[PDB]
């Protein structure tokens, strides 16, 4: 009981913190930004609302144009 | 941290009584008043404050009652950007008479294998610029590739030419360990390396890390280089985001150095003289050498089977850990063909039509085909002869003795010993070569033609001057 | 925020017993202490480890860990659960990878559970059994047709390395999608694969395989691979079978795979060595025949009375060089009802999947088996055995005949990857072949003219195909319009 | 699909973090006043559960 | 979309001249099957 | 019995009072107190075989929060 309380006070001390953890970490930015790089990476680049729509014609059109027609 | 003193030894391994602060296992402890560092490891706790321990050197001149120092952790070896160019020992210690490595941080030998969830399962195709290999069983990028042979069937020469094709224009870095081999080809690899340009001796500029133990060093020492070179390339993948190609010879040595201290461990043997515990301590070791969704490994390893046998419990355990396999043999060795590579007994991973294409695929399956079919006349051709077969007969027995031979092929590293000049084919040359003669388009070419040439276009010239 | 608040929101210490530890080494622990121990009762260590209590000895008793040994060391402290091992059982582990234990490790959370069910228990007696009656449908053209399977039954597939055993399995489980997706529950089938000694790439390339064909939503993997130590490997097995089993008490179906039989026996030995006891041939320990007897006598039918329950096996094994009269195989090819052999020579031939169908049985006798496919495979069988007899030689009334209907029913039951077929379908390919409509054409285009004609049944009779499945039977009205579509076809088909 | 996914990435680095800062606060601020006082106090307790205990032969 | 084709005999179709029309026809024999094939593995109504 | 620091010898007699109720029938208990720092605090406590765990090893329980 008594270490639960004192890890709840330190829990409630965290969310006192304006924003973000209270060690930011001088490689926690680098390493999140790495990650997104990876995932960007791997899942390709997207932007945020573009959608392109481009139309091909018929393609490879077989007719019954030959000298015998 | 606290002292100890020897109460035995016998051959390589020695037992310590401690008053107080008995170590735990695997941690490594220093022996007091010898004029050069001697290291021993923790594996077991036997009872009435006694521990067994595994040296790591020669253990000549210790007498009973001498004192052991702990250490409180296990063997850490210099890690980072500052081992290339530069070659270590067991236990981190330079070789190369050029001072200390002044690295930043360190790390521990043992650690544990990746989880699950960290896998990945993209395939892909690498191109290595010889003919049996890509035609039947192509190998992969981010993959473990094993090469099985007996003794002078020639793995090392092959290693060597992997080396020498892929190895220059790869745009990462490599490691290189040798386990319980000749120290000669340590120091030619050396030299040849210094000549090339991979190891430069006045720069920064260097892509190669060597961890050696040799067959000159006792059974503990070869038990534990492998996990040496496999720290220094987890390093490069974890840390710093790169691809790593790691080449290991004969780790074999590995299984055997384990089994001379068995006994005196005081066990009971299983079969043929092995330890019991085989295929756990292979398996602790192999699952660490994989690709995460963090980087990229690629492994080689040479593989040896003792007494021309593949039954034989050490190499039928490894066939489970490879995802593409090459095996050798003396019979086609001693025929003259060189890779002695056995077409019907290797395959791989990605030999599937939606990853290679269906025309390598059908190309492939017709060759292993046409091979297989020759195999089964073999009986009646040895004793009757060959005028009892039909025409059928005959033109599939000169068409699978004209496909042999086009599988040889001349290597540039072997330039030296057999007054030849190296080749290297494309994957399409090759293709179109094999799918020709499965045509029957060179029927009316001499057998000898298709010896010892690169492609297709050269056997009909060296058949024109054949006259 | 507030979540790990609550996490932590929700502490008893009460005596136990305990024992100290006197030797490590191995993975073995010699135990001083505990009087008030069960045989083969679960006991836990300082840390966190847990282990099995086997050996009980007037001065120590003998445990086995589950998993790392590196944190034990002389003088620890051992507690006593008081419950023999057991695991979680129920429904809620579809679509969850699972350890030997029955803990998760895909990531996705806890497994809410409610009950618990032994690992070891006895087979039903004579009793509450009852005769094998219906089908199990696989997808495999050779195996429907020649090797039959019933709901109940235990067979074997063997065969060297590099053969293609897991294939087959993996085929069979994705089959059973098209009944699943149904409406009733009498034709469902469950199942559960265990991987024993595998490495993890493997089972992870296997697992995407699985779930991009919609085949996760009604199977359980549980994974012990080749890092993990040994008593796990030896475990494994029955904490499936004990997962399977419960389902067959409440009448539904299910079906289980061991993969690499041979793969426990070599961890049994390991474990059984350090606890010096003596070897026994290659150093195998006494009984490993009792190791697998009472795994496999655990599938059963069970009659009405207990809910009509079935659940079925399928062992896998490893052969060295082709060696099918070494120790393990030969134990348990006398325990199976039948077996499936896989060849190399077979395999380089062209012969995809290589089924040797001169040896492979099923001790069945087609008593499960669709009244449709009995008409047209009991007269193929006649076909392949006189054309095995003769058309090896290492005259036109007889013997050319016989080959030329050998080399195309040979070429008929080649098949790819990842695509089975339905039953009916199977019926009407075999259909075409059997009655002679193809023993004009070079044997070399069988394949492509299966696959146009398969496709162009698909699409422009689908109402044909409904009175086979329906019907369970042909009738005179469908013989007389297979003979038209086919000839029609085969005549428009010339390309 | 990738929005998505790269926000609950973010959450779970933060979810870990947090969590290890309160492990190692609850170590740190754990002193050794803190201890023989939060001691004493469970000398009285402990010895009261031990009582507890003792009362159910 | 939806489609409305007529229903042709292939057989009838061959004895419709064929003098320096052969190689068409085998063109014609491919479209008309592979089309049909592909058109059938997607279904016409629009993805959900 | 051991502890993180040396407990007083007042509290002691106390535990002998209660340790004695725990043994009811048997003979005088044999005590040895142990001062073990390592650990953060607590007590623990061994009679025969029994075995009570009163100590900061419950923050292997509060960590068990980030499994579940
Ligand atoms: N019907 C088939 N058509 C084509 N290739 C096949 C077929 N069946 C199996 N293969 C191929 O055979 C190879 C071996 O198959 P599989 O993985 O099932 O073997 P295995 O018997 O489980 O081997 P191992 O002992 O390595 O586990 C694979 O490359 C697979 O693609
Ligand atoms: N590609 C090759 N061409 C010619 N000779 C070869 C070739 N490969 C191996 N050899 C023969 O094998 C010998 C070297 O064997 P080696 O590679 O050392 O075998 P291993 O790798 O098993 O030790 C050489 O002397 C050479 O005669
Ligand atoms: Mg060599
Ligand atoms: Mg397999």
């Amino acid at each position: 009981q008594k270490l639960f309380v004192d890890k709840i006070r330190e829990y409630r001390t965290k969310r006192q913190t304006s924003g973000g953890p209270v060690d930011a970490g001088p490689e926690y930015q680098q390493d999140l930004d790495r990650e997104l790089f990876k995932l960007k990476q791997m899942y390709g680049k997207a932007d945020m609302n573009t959608f392109p729509n481009f139309t091909f014609e018929d393609p490879k059109f077989e007719a019954v144009e030959k000298p015998q027609s | 941290a606290a002292t100890g003193r020897i109460v035995a030894v016998i051959g390589a391994v020695v037992d310590v009584q401690f008053d107080e602060g008995l170590p735990p296992i695997l941690n490594a402890l220093e022996v007091q008043g010898r004029e050069t560092r001697l290291v021993l490891e923790v594996a077991q706790h036997l009872g009435e404050s006694t521990v067994r321990t595994i040296a790591m050197d020669g253990t000549e001149g210790l007498v009973r009652g001498q004192k052991v120092l702990d250490s409180g952790a296990p063997i850490k070896i210099p890690v980072g950007p500052e081992t290339l160019g530069r070659i270590m020992n067991v236990i981190g210690e330079p070789i190369d008479e050029r001072g200390p490595i002044k690295t930043k941080q360190f790390a521990a030998i043992h650690a544990e294998a990746p989880e699950f969830m960290e896998m990945s399962v993209e395939q892909e195709i690498l191109v290595t610029g010889i003919k049996v290999v890509d035609l039947l069983a192509p190998y992969a990028k981010g993959g473990k590739i094993g090469l099985f042979g007996g003794a002078g069937v020639g793995k090392t020469v092959l290693i060597m030419e992997l080396i020498n094709n892929v190895a220059k224009a790869h745009g990462g870095y490599s490691v290189f360990a040798g386990v319980g081999e000749r120290t000669r080809e340590g120091n030619d690899l050396y030299h040849e390396m210094i000549e090339s340009g991979v190891i430069n001796l006045k720069d920064a500029t260097s892509k190669v890390a060597l961890v050696y133990g040799q067959m000159n060093e006792p059974p503990g020492a070869r038990a534990r280089v492998a996990l040496t070179g496999l720290t220094v390339a987890e390093y490069f993948r974890d840390q710093e985001g790169q691809d790593v190609l790691l080449f290991i010879d004969n780790i074999f040595r590995f299984t055997q150095a384990g089994s001379e201290v068995s006994a005196l461990l005081g066990r009971i043997p299983s079969a043929v003289g092995y330890q019991p515990t085989l295929a756990t301590d292979m398996g602790t070791m192999q699952e660490r050498i994989t690709t995460t969704k963090k980087g990229s490994i690629t492994s080689v390893q040479a593989i040896y089977v003792p007494a021309d046998d593949l039954t034989d419990p050490a190499p039928a355990t490894t066939f489970a850990h490879l995802d593409a396999t090459t095996v050798l043999s003396r019979a086609i060795a001693e025929l003259g063909i060189y890779p002695a590579v056995d077409p019907l007994d290797s395959t791989s991973r990605i030999m599937d039509p939606n990853i290679v294409g269906s025309e390598h695929y059908d190309v492939a399956r017709g060759v292993q085909k046409i091979l297989q079919d020759y195999k089964s006349l073999q009986d009646i051709i040895a004793i009757l002869g060959m005028d009892e077969l039909s025409e059928e007969d005959k033109l599939t027995v000169s068409r699978a003795r004209k496909i042999q031979r086009f599988l040889s092929q001349p290597f540039q590293v072997a330039e030296v010993f057999t007054g030849h000049l190296g080749k290297l084919v494309p994957l399409k040359e090759t293709i179109k070569g094999f799918q020709q003669i499965l045509a029957g388009e060179y029927d009316h070419l001499p057998e000898q033609a298709f010896y010892m040439v690169g492609p297709i276009e050269e056997a009909v010239a060296k058949a024109d001057k054949l006259a | 925020s507030s979540i790990l608040e609550e996490r932590i929101l929700g502490t008893s210490v009460d005596l136990e017993e305990t024992g100290r530890v006197l030797s490590i080494g191995d993975g073995i622990a010699r135990v001083h202490g505990l009087r008030n121990v069960q045989a083969e009762e679960m006991v836990e260590f300082s840390s966190g480890l847990k282990g099995m209590s086997l050996n009980l000895e007037p001065d120590n008793v003998g445990v086995v860990v589950f998993g790392n040994d590196k944190l034990i060391k002389e003088g620890d402290i051992v507690k006593r659960t008081g419950a023999i091992v057991d695991v979680p059982v129920g429904e809620e582990l579809l679509g969850r990878v699972v350890d030997a234990l029955g803990n998760a490790i895909d990531g996705k959370g806890p497994i809410g559970s409610k009950t618990r069910r032994r690992v070891g228990l006895k087979a039903p007696g004579i009793i509450p059994r009852i005769s094998v009656r219906e089908p199990m449908q696989t997808g495999i053209k050779a195996v429907d047709s020649l090797v039959p399977i019933g709901r109940g039954q235990r067979e074997l597939i063997i065969g060297d390395r590099q053969t293609g055993k897991t294939s087959i399995a993996i085929d069979t489980i994705i089959n059973q999608k098209r009944f699943n997706d149904g409406t009733d529950e009498k034709k469902k089938l469950y199942c559960i694969y265990v991987a024993i000694g595998q490495k993890r790439s493997t089972v992870a390339q296997l697992v995407k395989r699985l779930t991009d064909a919609d085949a996760m939503k009604y199977t359980i993997v549980v994974s012990a691979t080749a890092s993990d130590a040994a008593p796990l490997q030896y475990l494994a097995p029955y904490s499936g079978c004990s997962m399977g089993e419960y389902f067959r008490d409440n009448g539904k179906h299910a079906l289980i795979i061991y993969d690499d039989l041979s793969k426990q026996a070599v961890a049994y030995r390991q474990m059984s060595l350090l606890l010096r006891r003596p070897p026994g041939r290659e150093a195998y320990p006494g009984d490993v025949f009792y190791l697998h007897s009472r795994l496999l006598e655990r599938a059963a039918k069970m009659n009405d009375a207990f809910g009509g329950g079935s659940l079925t096996a399928l062992p896998v094994i490893e052969t060295q060089a082709g060696d099918v009269s070494a120790y393990i195989p030969t134990n348990v090819i006398s325990i199976t009802d039948g077996q499936i052999f896989l060849e190399t020579e077979l395999f380089y031939k062209g012969i995809r999947p290589a089924i040797n169908v001169g040896l492979s049985v099923s001790r069945v006798g087609s008593a499960a088996q669709t009244r449709a496919m009995k008409q047209v495979a009991g007269t193929m069988k006649l076909e392949l055995a006189q054309y095995r007899e003769v058309a090896a030689f290492a005259l036109d009334a007889a013997t050319q005949q016989l080959l030329s209907r050998g080399v195309r029913l040979t070429e008929l039951l080649k098949q790819g990857q990842y695509a089975p077929m339905a039953i009916e379908e199977q019926v009407a390919v075999i259909y075409a072949g059997v009655r002679g409509y193809l023993d004009k054409l070079e044997p070399s285009k069988i394949t492509k003219f299966e696959n146009a004609f398969l496709s162009h049944v698909i699409s422009q009779h689908q109402a044909l195909l409904g009175k086979i499945r329906a019907d369970g039977k042909i009738s005179e009205e469908t013989d007389a319009k297979l003979k038209e579509i086919v000839t029609n076809f085969l005549a428009g088909f010339e390309a | 699909d990738y929005h998505i996914s790269v926000q609950n990435m973010m959450r779970q680095k933060e979810q870990e973090h947090m969590i290890r800062w309160v492990e190692k606060h609850v170590v740190q601020s754990i002193s050794a006043q803190q201890e023989k006082e939060t001691i004493a106090k469970c000398i009285a307790d402990l010895k009261l559960l031990a009582k507890k205990a003792q009362a159910q032969p | 979309r939806k489609l409305a084709l007529k229903a042709i005999d292939w057989v009838a179709f061959g004895e419709i001249i064929p003098r320096n029309q052969k190689a068409i026809a085998n063109s014609l024999k491919s479209w008309n099957e592979t089309l049909s094939t592909r058109l059938a593995a997607l279904p016409e109504k629009p993805p959900a | 019995v051991t502890t993180a620091s040396p407990l007083d010898e007042a509290t002691l007699t106390e535990l002998k009072t209660v340790l004695k109720s725990f043994l009811s029938k048997g003979q005088i208990l044999k005590l040895e107190v142990k001062v073990d720092p390592s650990i953060m605090g607590g007590m623990i406590v061994r009679i025969g075989e029994k075995y009570v765990d009163m100590s900061a090893k419950t923050k292997i329980q509060k960590l068990s929060r980030a499994m579940r």
